[PDB]
């Protein structure tokens, strides 16, 4: 099976600049017929894939002129000119020639965008919930970049690690910012035992917790 | 317009069969090759296989031959893909696309199959109440994947943010957020759409 590997696995971008994204085959994809079909395709979080690219540089229709596609033999570029921030996502190269038809291992491109820190919320079981014997703990860390951050639940000034789970969202396609949800969960019965419950948040913006109660 | 409609979920037990299909439209389907591809939580798109409607031929992933069939019904203009032998490796979204000069230029919308001898759950949609206001929606305990969440039917979607869903002891949990404005909250109804496509089951919760 021809193997397909892709060239950056990470490639964070700032707004403007321009990003490029290697695929190299592992033999020849060079059709019976002398066409090479190699394709590029853009998976957007929460969409199908999307051509951009076919028979290694032919545009599809609709894509913007800022994408262009070159190569031959067994080395292949995807070129993105001034990255705009609908660019995010997994790009994948592909080659249409040998069966079985293969995929490169894909490379997000992500928005490099100023750091900024996240807005952060908590909520409190509803009462719906409760009555049910369940009592969830709901923290937002919304709108923030870079991706990482921590987060610490305590109860009464005592920290809780087990029983949070959290969730973090894809990069924003309209400020490149990332969110993410930190739940709690314990137990009806140990919720009312409790009175204070706390979420901190540490970010690379600013040096000051940020605390929600 | 060309579309192809699939079924964004089953569950299907291990060792048993399950039979997806992809039914096209606006088009002649005859004239292109219908194809396959899995993308498992984290294992890149997988090549499946493919059907020409037109002669029958249905070429395969070697890697995957033995537990797939490809078919297609020109009257119905439909194509199916199913697998045999399930284990919970098979568990992934799965997408048709159609090809002949281009490349993939059209796909289905994918359809998640899930492995499990788990029972369908469906999700309980608790509300969340509190310059700026963030409101919510919990959604709690549902089996399998996925869920959808919409706001206001679909007439609200610019500040909105779903989380990813998190499994913990055998159920699957996801919160959905919704900065709006302040002049907004309560005048303007609002309200969480919750789906559940396994269980064809869905939720309105209107904020508080």
């Amino acid at each position: 099976d021809v193997l397909m590997t892709q060239a950056p696995l990470t490639l964070p971008v700032s707004l403007g600049d321009q990003a490029s994204i290697s695929c190299r085959s592992s033999q020849a994809i060079v059709h019976a017929n002398g066409n090479t079909y190699l394709e590029w395709y853009l998976q957007k979080p929460g969409q199908s894939p999307a051509l951009l690219i076919y028979k290694v540089a032919n545009r599809f229709s609709g894509v913007p002129d800022r994408f262009s596609g070159s190569g031959s033999g067994t080395d292949f570029t995807l070129k993105i000119s001034r990255v705009e921030a609908e660019d995010l996502g997994v790009y994948y190269c592909f080659q249409g020639a040998h069966a079985p038809y293969t995929f490169g291992g894909g490379t997000k491109l992500e928005i490099k965008r100023a750091d900024a820190a996240p807005t952060v919320s908590i909520f409190p079981p509803s009462s719906e919930q409760l009555t049910s014997g369940g009592a969830s703990v709901v923290c937002f860390l919304n709108n923030f970049y870079p991706k990482d951050i921590n987060v610490k639940w305590k109860i009464d000034g005592s920290e809780r690690q087990n029983g949070v789970l959290n969730s973090w969202t894809d990069q924003d396609s309209k400020d490149s910012t990332y969110s993410m949800s930190s739940t709690l969960t314990l137990t009806k019965d140990e919720y009312e035992r409790h009175n204070s419950y706390t979420c901190e948040a540490t970010h690379k913006t600013s040096t000051s917790p940020i605390v929600k109660s | 317009e060309v579309q192809l409609q699939q079924s964004g979920g089953e569950l299907a037990k291990p060792g048993a069969s399950v039979k997806m299909s992809c039914k096209s439209s606006g088009y002649t389907f005859t004239a292109y090759a219908i194809h396959w591809a899995k993308q498992a939580a984290g294992a890149g798109l997988e090549w499946i296989g493919y059907i020409a409607p037109a002669a029958g031929a249905a070429a395969y992933n070697a890697a995957f031959k033995g537990k797939a069939t490809l078919a297609a019904d020109k009257s119905s203009s439909t194509a199916y893909m199913a697998a045999a032998a399930l284990t919970s490796e098979d568990s992934a979204v799965y997408y048709c696309a159609r090809a002949a000069a281009a490349g993939a230029d059209y796909w289905g919308q994918g359809t998640t199959l899930t492995v499990s001898s788990a029972k369908t759950t469906p999700p309980s949609v608790y509300p969340l109440a509190p310059s700026m206001v963030t409101l919510g929606c919990l959604v709690k305990g549902y089996f399998p994947e996925p869920v959808t969440l919409t706001w206001n039917s679909g007439s609200l979607s610019s500040g909105v943010h779903t989380f990813p869903a998190v499994l913990q002891s055998d159920l699957y949990t996801l919160s959905s957020s919704v900065t709006v404005t302040s002049s907004p909250r309560p005048s303007e109804t609002v309200t969480c759409n919750v789906a559940h496509p396994a269980s064809s089951t869905k939720v309105d919760k209107k904020i508080v």
